[PDB]
């Protein structure tokens, strides 16, 4: 049918935002390496920063995963 | 503090450096040197020098509208405050030993 | 605790890391001129706080090869 | 039934606009560990800055997720 | 009805746009982060330069859901 | 009426331009904080600079919104 | 109408192009700022580069456009 | 056969989304270089945060993956 | 007629590459300006290498457009 | 022969993940020869990490790789 | 011939691989620019590296213009 | 010749991947030319960390050559 094969296409150009979202966190945890090669102290609250940075960029991750699944399961 | 048996065999720049870490001991706002200034064989002019401690006077010094340290861009490793901490120390270093060389040869 | 260059997270001021240097290029001159260039680097001084104004303890300094590479 | 099944594919490449969403974020997020490292008596200002930024930065997605509910369910 | 059908992968396609304002917007926060951390006291004008440059990349926003607007409810 | 529903695939596909827009003034208005933030001083110049870079690079939205314009109505 | 169809698919592909260009030219004019910002005494020197930059960089920008067009009316 | 076709290339247009995780990799063990050239003396902490940057950003390859596995076999 | 009708698209896509010859020219031109913020004095040998840069750059400019003529018309 | 189609199309759709594989290569070597510009005592400790990292962004090239042979021949 | 139909759009969507060489062609002419700015004294010796890394550049442009001689005249 | 046709459309997709590899070497030889602008001393060392990394990186773009050169022929 192409009711599904809609469904699995879209579902296929919808992971697309994953690429952006990877790209931020390869971006983010890179300067996480260069802020504790910086401020080598302060290293903790740096990977602190990082996991809340991380959790809060990962949200729009799950804000297409769940358009992938709205797409796929609805 | 009594620093004393400076001029024994020469002055150096190290000597003066310990010197200014001595009084690096010390976290001051301000350095004031006195020395008398070498200008001839018969006049010697006492001089007073002063240093500027970096983030707590140096810049504050300068914010004249803005400021009078923006217009340099900053070459460093890290940021402009400890730009200013190693040229404060390095000024406090040449200044006390060129002060120590002009009062020794007045 | 601190924070900065490598210097500044090891406890030694600018004027000692730069002495430092300049005592480690000193040390590998020619002889005309590294026997010219050990006059500038010996440290003879000798300082004592004063907490009363009238006594105190003293630290003296009798060195030849520079400035301390270990921490005072 | 066609229509249902471009409601589906457009609904899923309408889904890339979190691609730049999340590049964009990591780099917020990346310079907030950077500025933490560089001037970190200030850390507890800069967050507030980065979330400031990530509610204004997020404004996008849910501008994107308005589409996509316009899309799928409309 | 081809003409209903496409009108969706057509402001699919259309929400691409907003990747790259959201990737703006985070560079823009980013640099308002490093500029905090660089001067803090001038950290409240660069506020007013961020939502400036927010509101002004909001535009390019704005032009790009009326040209969904347009295109799906017209 | 393949041609009218192909305007709205066209036009979608079109207005993918204001991505790189939005992208390039959210640079030129990061930049205008990072340079506000290195001397406060010509922020008041800076600021026009800032201005005549939004309005050299709306050239190019009005470029691509005029193109959407040609495509839906024309 | 299966040629006049494509042709305003293909005009709107080839107007993605606006979005790389409108990127560089955000690039430069933040880096204008950029400069400006360490010497403003040949800010008027550096605002003459700026334009030299921008005509040449809009350059591909009127070429993509020009395929556009060459696309819809030729 | 158009559903047993139409996964394939939704499979396709699925792992698209390990660009921009290849790209963050790479930015971010570049971090890892540059940050270990800056301050040698932290390097092998440096090397376990670039390992947790680099598990937690293949989390968004492992969440590409998934989608590619389940419409290519859901 | 659908070969005349797919070389207008194939048209279309192959003018994208004009957005990375766009994106590379500002990044230069923008190059240019900070250096010769930097060093003045050599400004007019700096813009003797961002014409030389420019001519290599829009060199890929023209082998898009040549295959874009070629599509077209060929 | 439509599943034969799909089964070509949709592996040349996938490998567009070694772009940006390719990018994060890219950025890690430049990276890689600023590192050892910077500290060249270490240079061959970076060289280290350098193949570390290349190891370890290959990985996502390999996983694109797994993709596109699982369209065809899976 | 739709054969042949497909042989443009095969040519123009091969041809976008030139986007990311006009893009790092003006990162590497923009680092030039900025290498010659720091060090002007070793400029023609960066003329030379940067000639060399665009003959380099270029064989990737042109291994793209081979495959779309190859899509179109083979 | 369904397959035929669909065969080179696939092919045309699939070069798409040489612009990451083009937009990773070309920062690649542009932070060769700044490195060697950083010390000049060991320029005719980052030369061969150049060539590494530009051989490590078409080592991408011999992987894109492949599947183009196989989904062509095989």
């Amino acid at each position: 049918s192409v009711l599904a094969a809609s469904k699995m296409v879209g579902a296929g150009c919808a992971t697309i935002a994953l690429a952006g979202v990877g790209a931020g966190l390869g971006v983010m945890f890179g300067s996480l390496i260069n802020g504790a090669a910086r401020n080598p102290n302060i290293a903790k609250q740096l990977v602190g920063y990082a996991l809340l940075g991380f959790a809060l960029t990962e949200s729009i991750a799950l804000f297409s995963l769940l358009v992938v699944f709205l797409i796929l399961f609805a | 503090l009594a620093i004393a048996d400076t001029y024994k065999v020469r002055v150096t720049f190290g000597q003066a450096s310990l010197i200014v870490e001595e009084l690096i001991k010390h976290n001051p706002q301000s350095y004031q040197i006195l020395f008398n200034k070498f200008r001839s064989a018969i006049s010697f002019k006492p001089t007073v020098a002063t240093i500027l401690s970096p983030d707590l006077l140096e810049k504050q010094l300068e914010d004249v509208t803005g400021n009078s340290l923006d217009a340099y861009d900053i070459e460093a490793s890290h940021e402009r405050s400890d730009v200013l901490r190693d040229l404060t120390e390095f000024h406090l270093g040449v200044t006390l030993y060129n002060a120590m060389l002009e009062n020794n040869c007045s | 605790a601190p924070s900065g260059p490598f210097y500044r997270v090891a406890g030694m001021s600018y004027l000692r890391y730069s002495n430092i240097c300049a005592d480690l290029l000193r040390n590998v001159l020619k002889e005309p001129f590294k026997a010219k260039a050990q006059a500038r680097q010996a440290i003879h001084f000798r300082q004592a706080p004063y907490v009363d104004g009238k006594a105190g303890a003293s630290k003296v300094y009798e060195l030849e090869n520079g400035i301390p590479k270990t921490a005072n």
